[PDB]
DNA sequence: ATCAATATCCCGAGTACATGCACAGGATGTATATATCTGACACGTGCCTGGAGACTAGGGAGTAATCCCCTTGGCGGTTAAAACGCGGGGGACAGCGCGTACGTGCGTTTAAGCGGTGCTAGAGCTGTCTACGACCAATTGAGCGGCCTCGGCACCGG
DNA sequence: CCGGTGCCGAGGCCGCTCAATTGGTCGTAGACAGCTCTAGCACCGCTTAAACGCACGTACGCGCTGTCCCCCGCGTTTTAACCGCCAAGGGGATTACTCCCTAGTCTCCAGGCACGTGTCAGATATATACATCCTGTGCATGTACTCGGGATATTGAT
């Protein structure tokens, strides 16, 4: 095996849609915002912008994680790579 | 069932995002860790987005608020206003 | 016959000695000549304040120390203790300079 | 030719502050490149600020302003 | 499972330049009074965000077989480290002068105010008409099949 | 006894045969062009008034410029722990299948808060006289760097 994954890899790098389902993301955002203040209302464009920015952040994170994994002569990505990427980028330690 | 909505970010969604990132193999411990990271990011934007809503004495969070919040973190977003 | 130290203990000795003091490492005159020649390569007949060149020196040293710290993390990530240029390239790319 | 003024023991000292035990012998020639490039940007600004004030002397505040525009802030030099 | 050889820390003494305080003063912080418009408050309004219903089905959750990448272990070659001697250039002090900051005088240049008027904006329903969905016929490529030719071993000949 | 020769076994060639891929055509529908005021409104033309921006000298320090001395760099040596390569055990992430379920569509409903206007009043710009707090200058002295010698570790080799 090892080629159906590359099929996806090539497919998703061309299409430009939202890879996360909208309703769970909306529920997550509402629950996260509940703590700061109760009884909030959300503009739909605000939620869409949130989801777009989060997806872009995750894509960049996984790009750097893949670079980290390749550095150590591996193909599988593990949290040992994500922690290193976050540390050296500057969001932690 | 009473389940936290962070688990609403399904495993296939994370796999799709990873495949868009260009990765061949995915270990099984990424799935719980990535969600945690996704929490932290939303803990540094919505917090700001609410504060602007405080300063305008409004009750509805608008897209301009989140765009300004992302702008100050060196992560400017295009095409959603501003 | 003469007492010889193991390869590696002098390394940690130098680490501890240098990580406590805060003097300038690079010799002042070569750094001044380098910045002078670079400036003349851009714009000839320039005058430099001594405080300006020492601030350039301190900025460069801070940059290099941070870069080498990141390089050390990269090298340890690869199950190694010696630093090779691939670690520096990886660090520089993830930080977002080079690429 | 003055980039060679950054001698090898100086690079060793800079590495030793960072906390590394062993240094490859070919690191220096690449490391002198980074010092060559990172320094070619602040001067780009430092002279340019100098050239705005009709003056041809690089004061200690121009380098501070350049490093601030680039994202590296330093204290103690009139910042 | 310790003893020699270094390196480091601790303490004491001669020494000095930089900290901290007082002085003269000057120019910016302060008190008083006036003008006035920016923003608090109230009001209506109507956009739209939140709640629930039913139906479709793309997508996720669960299971099972498994080949592969991960990791541990072992060995050879060598690239760097530690310490010696040799050698050069960084480092520490006086003389010029050309740059930088004030001081003084001038006029060009933006702010402000008031009519004048094309001009960008919004909803109007406008109509086309690219571009998103569905179907279908082109090449590219690998997994197979038939047949022929070459080479090794067992059988018979002298 | 050894050797020629038939029989069988394997390697090489060629070719379809079939299953998976990708550009071309059909088609319909919501959304980019494009008037149409309008609308009031920013932008332009046309004036002056004041000030800051600019240039000329001119005082005055802070960068370049020349001379002795060792401290750090250069260069050599040996040797050893590490890098890099190889190999095998096995776990787990992969891939494919069926089954469940909540995303997605859209429809309907409706009350909360965005959003604009109208009113008016007090907080803030602004000018002037008052005055005192911060700042450049000068100077005593002491906390801290440096040198030297004796503790306590701190490693390596038997």
């Amino acid at each position: 095996p090892g080629t159906v994954a590359l099929r996806e890899i090539r497919r998703y790098q061309k299409s430009t849609e939202l890879l996360i389902r909208k309703l769970p993301f909306q529920r997550l955002v509402r629950e996260i915002a509940q703590d700061f203040k109760t009884d909030l209302r959300f503009q739909s464009s605000a939620v869409m912008a949130l989801q777009e920015a989060c997806e872009a952040y995750l894509v960049g994170l996984f790009e750097d994680t893949n670079l980290c994994a390749i550095h150590a002569k591996r193909v599988t990505i593990m949290p040992k790579d994500i922690q290193l990427a976050r540390r050296i980028r500057g969001e932690r330690a | 069932v009473l389940r936290d909505n962070i688990q609403g970010i399904t495993k296939p969604a994370i796999r799709r995002l990873a495949r868009r990132g260009g990765v061949k193999r995915i270990s099984g411990l990424i799935y719980e860790e990535t969600r945690g990271v996704l929490k932290v990011f939303l803990e540094n934007v919505i917090r700001d987005a609410v504060t602007y809503t405080e300063h305008a004495k409004r009750k509805t969070v608008t897209a301009m608020d989140v765009v300004y919040a992302l702008k100050r973190q060196g992560r400017t977003l295009y095409g959603f206003g501003g």
